[PDB]
RNA sequence: UAAUUGCGAUAACGAACGAGACCUUAACCUACUAAAUAGUGGUGCUAGCAUUUGCUGGUUAUCCACUUCUUAGAGGGACUAUCGGUUUCAAGCCGAUGGAAGUUUGAGGCAAUAACAGGUCUGUGAUGCCCUUAGACGUUCUGGGCCGCACGCGCGCUACACUGACGGAGCCAGCGAGUCUAACCUUGGCCGAGAGGUCUUGGUAAUCUUGUGAAACUCCGUCGUGCUGGGGAUAGAGCAUUGUAAUUAUUGCUCUUCAACGAGGAAUUCCUAGUAAGCGCAAGUCAUCAGCUUGCGUUGAUUACGUCCCUGCCCUUUGUACACACC
């Protein structure tokens, strides 16, 4: 605690003055959906494995 | 049927304690404008002091403001109670105080400055000027100041 | 035997019921005069049953009343529904029919539910808001 | 050697204890006991509340679901065998029967 | 401001005033003169004691109040 | 012709009753009475410090008198109001027990109730007397 | 609102091929007739049968119907 | 003793719910449908419903001792205080769970879906159904999962009828 | 055999579980169910447990 | 008090007089939209009337300690006959002033 | 028509799923069967006021009678009834009367064929595969963290006050839960301003808590438009409770501290009758903790009885080089 009080800098005012970064206001940019119905592991099947199973 | 004239027995803006109380208003109220009494504080204040609460300030002869004065700053000896005043079993002296006026101001600074001295996490927190009981500072206190 | 019969009458869950025998002509609700019935404002609510028809009817019986359940309004719509009901119920035992048909159609002219139970009951709350048809508040983006 | 018997029986399904409190009362008062006839008491609902999704996604939706508790008791006075008998014979399953010696 | 107190040349305001008003209440005596409101009600019940006021309703909320006679 | 305190109106009653043990002068009113608030719900003491105990005392004897018996924790939850909790909702909290308890023990005094059986106070044939005859005096009062 | 279904309607249609010296213009009876010459498994469902019934039978004594 | 009869219904249901999957786990292998609970006044009697009743009730009593003992251990019943039965079943071709299991049983068995799937479907038919439904989820083969509906005959899904006429 | 493996269990969740899957999330103990919220809405039929409205 | 009369026979006069005799419509208009001069019931007449003389009422007496009682009194009286300083009949007046411009 | 609900039109006829029927719950039953674990009248015994007999009580059984209120079995009841106005003279709609109820009587449960790479492998001793498996990604123990705060955004709680606050006083709910091999729901007494403490008690419960004497609300008073006595954030000091453990304040209490907030910009949500909104209560969770939710009742409206302007959605037509189907 010694450190901690003692210390400038970490204290409060000092967050106050400091203008906040961008990503505060940011959105949260959904990151790919447009890809969803695309399979995306490129296997895909096969009429003979389709059609032993079912 | 308190109706009632006088002359210049009424005064506005009369002063106790260092402060400046509305010559007009209840004396259960016109007091509370003192650093330290509360509604509940200065209402007891008035009953020990055989004060007809039906006055406003601006009535009250001297010697009732002298009586007023006294029992606030001697709470303890008019027969209230310990657990009627806000600086209790000190730290230091240990005994039951009630704080007035500009020593409200005085006394809080040093409770702060102790556990500063301390170095305790809850003065850490006074130092920093964060939220020093245990609640979420991070949605709500914004705007700061 | 004694010349008695006993009749009820709801709003909500309040539930009053009336004890009509033959006698002095006291108006009592829960043990106390009708003319001390608090609800106030309220209070010729419960006066009404009897300016309808009139004050002398009552002085051949008396009236004993007791309301629990609900809150204070519809316990006033509970006694005067009782009272008005206990009148006639008297009358269908005690006295002749058409007698009895002009308490009902003194009423009934005039009636706020009087002798007919008001049926509007609570709706109950369905999850997704605080209420039957209150839907708790939505946000989209 | 006349007892003064109280016998409950609660049970969720109505159909199985009404008939069981009827084959009470018909036999008890067939050779005439007293009568102390079924006094119904109010059928208790256990309510439970949960979502209906596992997780905590979607539209929330609650289901709450039911379980009705039925009783009634009836009282009888007379000794010995109709006493053992009228227990053990008028018995049905889910449904619970209990006979008290008298009071306390 | 508005007055907490008697000034006796507000007491002679009163009776030779609150006769004129048909109509009187807290409201009354606080915007026609200045009263604190409190020695408006106070005003009232003394105003009552011989009437200049006569009382028609009263109630926590509203006094309503009526010329002498 | 005879009348009882049901015939006479809740307020006017308690008024005259409770004016009645101020003068009586024998209640025992506790020695705080002047630094209490009746609730730990309450924000500001009694705005009547003078009579207020008094002003207790006659609806508690107008209650437990209609009723068979009733306790400390029954009149609690009777004079208990809504609490302010500030920013949070308010609810229901029952009030204080020292006072109630204390009105229960001082109307034992003058024998206006007494312990009943089941447990609680009841109304003595004493204190239905008392009540019953300054019920007919407000009501002959108002003629 | 207050539509009745086909199941309602055809019982409706088809007691009144068969039964029309039996039935009546009043609700009531017919809705008695409905236990004897029918058998309907909810009471609801007697009651909204008949209901329909007479309403054909009150407008056939007028003209006839269709139906 | 001394249980209050909302909570002592409560914990019987339970005590069904849990019985009956035990014997769902253990008597699989023999086509346990369901078990019923008597509670009569000295011997609680518990019966079981399984299509096969001689693996259910073993060599000269036994293993269905080995089951009564698991139960008495198990509840803590004084022995003696608890029983078991065996019935053989009501038409187990108008059994949900008996299809169900029959089902279960002839995949892994080696069957392939539709013959499976017909070959329950027209049991359950002949066993005198209005309608029978059989419905195979999952990926019966090769990553990507589908659904197969195989039915016949007549079913209604909705009303209290529903409680009544169909089990699944 | 040794103490040092055990900590007080007495309240809060972490001293219950569904007597079913052992979860301590979400239990259903009213009545006594001890049956957690996921497994209850699987077993209500055989509790008797059913949803009239 | 004030009037004599009867208190009820005013509110009568005081809801006839501040029923809006016509209104005015939002009309598709073509994207900045003209309104149309229509007239408008007598049960909205009552409804509106009704609804103005309480809002009237209501705005007065907020911050004012004055009592709403004595304010719709305030309110009823002048629309009674109508003062122009009551708040529904100046609200009336306005609405018939714009009817008779955008027809 | 809420409805592929029907009337009709008819190369269609006759039908099935879904809809409806169904079930549950809320309204009516002075008709049936009963009840000290629900009540009511009478009689005993007994208190007080009155003197006129009467009024108001007390007594868990003194005793008799009843089922109006309460409970829940079995039934009954609505079918949109009756008359009238419309229309293809069709299904239906609208009006009035009567009725407990005429909006599918209110509100729910259930709910077709297909579809989504929607969420859930952190509910599961459901699981394929990969990963790790003794310096473990197993498991336990200590402590810390999930709450960390320049800020952006969602659900909310409290407010700006006089249709209020404060103090007395009046005083009325419904849905509920609750103690065994064990600490539950707790009356009553006593102590304590309080929170709380304590000695006892009833209840495994229509029996005791409990009339849950809840809150809004009503009456009388005080304050008087002044960030005021509106508001109660932030903080200081002291006392209690839960717990092995309360510091980064679990919660509660006491006195003091008395901030923003003066009706909220562009936007935008929910709602048609016991509903909106106001109000509290129980249940879940819970050792302690509700500003949350699931239900419950109390007080109780203004406005509509409509339209396709806006925002969706469906259907028909239509176009297609799409069909893994405009990701
Ligand atoms: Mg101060
Ligand atoms: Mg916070
Ligand atoms: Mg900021
Ligand atoms: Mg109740
Ligand atoms: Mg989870
Ligand atoms: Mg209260
Ligand atoms: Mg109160
Ligand atoms: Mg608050
Ligand atoms: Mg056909
Ligand atoms: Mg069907
Ligand atoms: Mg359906
Ligand atoms: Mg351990
Ligand atoms: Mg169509
Ligand atoms: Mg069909
Ligand atoms: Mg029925
Ligand atoms: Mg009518
Ligand atoms: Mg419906
Ligand atoms: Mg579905
Ligand atoms: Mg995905
Ligand atoms: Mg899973
Ligand atoms: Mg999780
Ligand atoms: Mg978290
Ligand atoms: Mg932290
Ligand atoms: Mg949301
Ligand atoms: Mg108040
Ligand atoms: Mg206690
Ligand atoms: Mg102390
Ligand atoms: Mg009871
Ligand atoms: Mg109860
Ligand atoms: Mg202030
Ligand atoms: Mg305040
Ligand atoms: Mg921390
Ligand atoms: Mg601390
Ligand atoms: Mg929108
Ligand atoms: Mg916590
Ligand atoms: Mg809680
Ligand atoms: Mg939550
Ligand atoms: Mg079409
Ligand atoms: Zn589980």
């Amino acid at each position: 605690n010694e450190g901690a009080i003692r210390d400038k800098t970490a204290g409060r005012r000092n967050n106050r003055s400091k203008d906040v970064t961008d990503s505060a206001t940011t959105k949260k940019s959904n990151t790919r959906r447009a890809t969803d119905r695309h399979s995306r592991t490129g296997k895909t099947d096969t009429k003979k494995k389709v059609n032993q199973g079912w | 049927s308190l109706v009632v004239q006088e002359q210049g027995s009424f005064q506005h803006i009369l002063r106790l304690l260092n402060t400046n109380v509305d010559g007009n208003i209840k004396i259960v109220y016109a007091l509370t404008t003192i650093k330290g009494v509360g509604r509940r504080y200065s209402n007891l204040v008035c009953k020990k002091a055989d004060v007809d609460l039906h006055k406003r300030a601006g009535e009250l002869t001297q010697e009732e403001l002298e009586r007023i004065v006294q029992i606030m700053q001697n709470p303890t000896h008019y027969k209230i109670p310990a657990w009627f005043l806000n600086r209790q079993n000190d730290i230091t002296d240990g005994k039951d105080y009630h704080t007035l006026a500009n020593n409200v101001e005085s006394k809080l600074r040093d409770d702060l400055e102790r556990l500063k001295k301390i170095r305790a996490h809850r003065g850490i927190r006074h130092f920093w000027g964060l939220r020093v009981r245990g609640q979420h500072t991070k949605t709500t206190g914004r705007r700061r100041a | 035997a004694v010349p008695s019969v006993q009749t009820f009458g709801k709003k909500k869950s309040a539930t009053a019921v009336a004890h009509v025998k033959a006698g002095k002509g006291l108006i009592k609700v829960n043990g106390s005069p009708i003319t001390l019935v608090e609800p106030e404002i309220l209070r010729f609510k419960v006066y009404e049953p009897l300016l309808l028809v009139g004050l002398d009817k009552f002085s051949n019986i008396d009236i004993r009343v007791r309301v629990t359940g609900g809150g204070h309004v519809s316990q006033v719509y509970a006694i005067r529904q009782a009272i008005a009901k206990g009148l006639v119920a008297y009358h269908q035992k005690y006295v002749d029919e058409q007698s009895k048909n002009e308490l009902k159609k003194a009423f009934t002219s005039y009636d706020r539910t009087l002798l007919i139970a008001d049926s509007r009951r609570p709706e109950p709350k369905k999850f997704g808001g605080k209420g039957a048809r209150s839907r708790f508040q939505k946000s989209y983006r | 050697q006349i007892i003064k018997i109280r016998i409950t029986l609660t049970s969720t399904k109505v159909k199985q204890l009404e008939n069981v409190s009827s084959n009470i009362v018909k036999n008890a008062e067939q050779h005439n006991l007293v009568k102390k006839g079924p006094v119904r008491l109010p059928t208790k609902v256990l309510k439970i509340s949960t979502r209906k999704t596992p997780n905590g996604e979607g539209s929330k939706t609650w289901e709450t679901y039911e379980m009705r508790i039925h009783k009634r008791y009836i009282d009888l006075e007379a000794p010995v065998q109709i006493v053992k008998r009228i227990t053990q014979i008028t018995i049905e399953p889910g449904v619970d029967v209990e006979v008290v010696v008298a009071s306390n | 401001q508005h007055a907490v107190i008697l000034d006796q040349e507000k007491y002679d305001r009163i009776l030779k005033e609150v006769p004129t008003y048909r109509y009187v209440s807290v409201s009354v005596l606080v915007d026609r003169l200045k009263i604190g409101g409190s020695l408006a009600r106070i005003a009232l019940r003394h105003l009552e004691k011989e009437g200049i006021i006569k009382p028609i309703s009263k109630h926590s909320k509203q006094a309503i109040y009526t010329r002498a006679t | 012709p005879g009348v009882s305190v049901r015939d006479v109106a809740a307020q006017d009653f308690i008024n005259a009753y409770a004016s009645f043990l101020q003068r009586q002068g024998k209640l025992e009113v506790p020695g705080y009475v002047d630094i209490v608030k009746t609730s730990s719900g309450n924000e500001m003491p009694p705005q009547d410090a003078e009579g207020w105990f008094y002003k207790r005392a006659a609806s508690v004897a107008r209650h437990i008198y209609m009723r068979k018996q009733v306790g400390v924790g029954k009149l609690n939850k009777l004079y208990g109001g809504a609490k302010s909790r500030g920013v949070r909702p308010y609810k229901h909290i029952d009030a204080s027990g020292s006072i109630n308890r204390k009105v229960l023990q001082a109307l034992e005094k003058i024998g206006i109730v007494e312990i009943s059986p089941k447990g609680g106070r009841r109304i003595s044939e004493n204190g239905q007397r008392d009540l019953d005859r300054i019920a007919a005096q407000t009501l002959e009062e108002d003629e | 609102g207050r539509v009745r279904t086909k199941t309602v309607k055809r019982a409706s249609k088809a007691l009144i091929e068969r039964y029309y010296p039996k039935l009546t213009l009043d609700f009531q009876t017919n809705k008695r007739l409905c236990d004897e010459i029918a058998t309907i498994q909810s009471k609801r469902l007697r009651n909204k049968i008949a209901g329909y019934t007479t309403h054909l039978m009150k407008r056939i004594q007028k003209g006839p119907v269709r139906g | 003793a001394l249980i209050s009869k909302k909570r002592k219904l409560v914990a019987d249901g339970v005590f069904y719910a849990e019985l009956n999957e035990f014997f769902t786990r253990e008597l699989a292998e023999e086509g346990y449908s369901g078990v019923e609970v008597r509670v009569t006044p000295t011997k609680t009697e518990v019966i079981i419903r399984a299509t096969r009743t001689q693996d259910v009730l073993g060599e000269n009593g036994r293993r269905i001792n080995e089951l009564t003992l698991l139960v008495q251990k198990r509840f803590k019943y004084a022995p003696g205080t608890i029983v078991l039965y065996a019935e053989r079943v009501q038409d187990r071709g108008l059994s949900a769970v008996a299809q169900a299991e029959s089902m279960k049983f002839k995949l892994l068995n080696g069957l392939a879906i539709r013959r499976a799937a017909y070959g329950v479907v027209r049991y359950v038919m002949e066993s005198g159904a209005k309608g029978c439904e059989v419905v195979v989820s999952g990926k019966l083969r090769a990553a990507r999962a589908k659904a197969m509906k195989f039915a016949d005959g007549f079913l209604i899904h909705s009303g209290q009828p529903v409680n009544d006429f169909i089990d699944t | 055999e040794n103490v040092w493996f055990s900590h007080p269990r007495r309240y809060g969740k972490g001293s219950r579980q569904c007597r079913v899957c052992s979860s301590h999330t979400g239990l259903i103990r009213k009545y006594g169910l001890n049956i957690c919220r996921q497994c209850f809405r699987e077993k209500a039929n055989d509790i008797g447990f059913n949803k009239f409205r | 008090v004030l009037t004599d009369q009867n208190p009820i026979q005013v509110v009568v006069d005081a809801i006839t007089n501040t029923g809006p005799r016509e209104d005015t419509t939002r009309v598709g208009g073509g994207g900045a939209a003209r309104r149309q001069a229509v007239d408008v019931s007598p049960l909205r007449r009552v409804n509106q009337a009704i609804a103005l003389l309480t809002i009237g009422a209501r705005e007065a007496a907020f911050r004012n300690i004055k009592t709403i009682a004595e304010t719709l009194a305030e309110e009823l009286i002048n629309a009674a006959k109508g003062s122009s300083t009551s708040y529904a009949i100046k609200k009336k007046d306005e609405l018939e002033r714009v009817a008779k411009s955008n027809r």
